[PDB]
């Protein structure tokens, strides 16, 4: 499906590349928000189909971040 | 055997001779709130904003599991809790520490400690690295370098955890108090440069209730800086 931003913030780093298999709860990327570094976990096991955001990009709540196969 | 007498932070403490990062372990393990992860040395220490943090033997490298359950607007103050705890501990040891907005503590303008807060779901991890008796990077300092002799590491640990517990309980009661403690303990009045898009110069004069750094430009105009959004440099 699709992993969206739980909150507004700035992408600090992307932890995965397209095509990489991930597990439930594995960090997909990191968002700098409210003087915290929020690691966004993958809702389920699967493969990374696409990465919708870039490091340095500002995002808002609900914005699509990663797409799994 | 540690004899800690805290209410939440320090109820349990997990020690490691060595580890990659205490923050990672605190994030990937299920742990009761207040659990403290500490290690003699860290080989993969995490700094904020993708920086690396040197963690040789002799220093205090720890992470605290927290479950504040507060509104999003109060989350920016968590880093401050860690910074102020360090300031208070340094004070007990007769060391004058100041906060370099928003997560570092300086003594005579040399970094002696750094704070990093990480979140992963409901879980929040407060990470703190304090130079005690360890070797430090050029331009930094430590308690041993300030005092002129070895400092009892466990006593520093006991002091810091005890201050953090009190600050945390106070935060739970009224999350607005920490802001004033920060304002009265941070480096203010210094001229700074904001780089990137819309570059400008001004005097760092205070923080707002979100922890945003307030900058007073020469024109009297006022601008607020969001951490991680722009680069800041002292002039
Ligand atoms: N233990 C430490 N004490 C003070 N500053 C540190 C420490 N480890 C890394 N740094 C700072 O972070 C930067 C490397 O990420 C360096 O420029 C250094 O000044
Ligand atoms: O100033 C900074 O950049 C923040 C440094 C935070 C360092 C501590 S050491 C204990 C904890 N474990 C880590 O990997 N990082 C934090
Ligand atoms: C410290 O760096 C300040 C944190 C940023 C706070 C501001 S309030 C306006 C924005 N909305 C939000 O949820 N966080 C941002």
């Amino acid at each position: 499906n699709v992993v969206s931003a739980p909150m507004p913030g700035k992408v600090l780093r992307v932890l995965v590349r397209v095509g990489d298999r991930v597990r439930v709860g594995q960090g997909l990327l990191v968002l700098e928000a409210m003087k915290m570094e929020n690691e966004i976990p993958s809702p389920r096991d699967g493969v990374v189909k696409r990465i919708l955001v870039k490091e340095g990009e500002a995002v808002d709540t609900g914005q699509p971040l990663i797409e799994l196969g | 055997m540690l004899g800690l007498k805290t209410s939440i932070i320090g109820r349990r403490v997990i020690y490691f001779q060595e580890i990659t990062s205490t923050n990672e372990f605190a994030k990937t393990s299920y742990l009761e709130e207040g659990t403290v992860i500490v290690a003699d040395k860290q080989t993969m220490g995490h700094g904020a904003l993708n920086r690396k943090w040197e963690s040789p033997e002799g220093g205090l490298w720890l992470s605290i599991v927290l479950s504040p359950k507060v509104p999003q607007k109060d989350l920016p103050k968590i880093v401050f809790l860690g910074a102020v705890g360090v300031v208070e501990t340094l004070k007990e040891f007769s060391i004058d520490g100041r906060i370099k907005w928003p997560n570092d503590v300086l003594v005579n303008y040399k970094a002696i400690a750094g704070v990093l807060v990480e979140g992963k779901g409901d879980k929040i991890v407060l990470g703190i690295g304090l130079n005690v008796n360890n070797k430090v990077p050029n331009g930094a300092t430590s308690m041993k370098l300030e005092l002129g002799s070895e400092v009892p590491l466990l006593s520093v640990f006991r002091s810091l955890i005890t201050n953090l517990d009190r600050l945390y309980l106070n935060f739970l009661k009224n999350p607005m108090d920490i802001l004033n403690l920060v304002r009265d303990n941070m480096i203010l009045g210094v001229r700074v440069k904001i780089l990137g898009d819309g570059s400008f110069e001004g005097i760092a004069e205070d923080i707002d209730d979100f922890g945003r750094l307030i900058i007073r430009l020469d024109s009297g105009e006022v601008k607020k800086v969001i951490y991680g959004d722009v680069s800041l440099r002292f002039l």
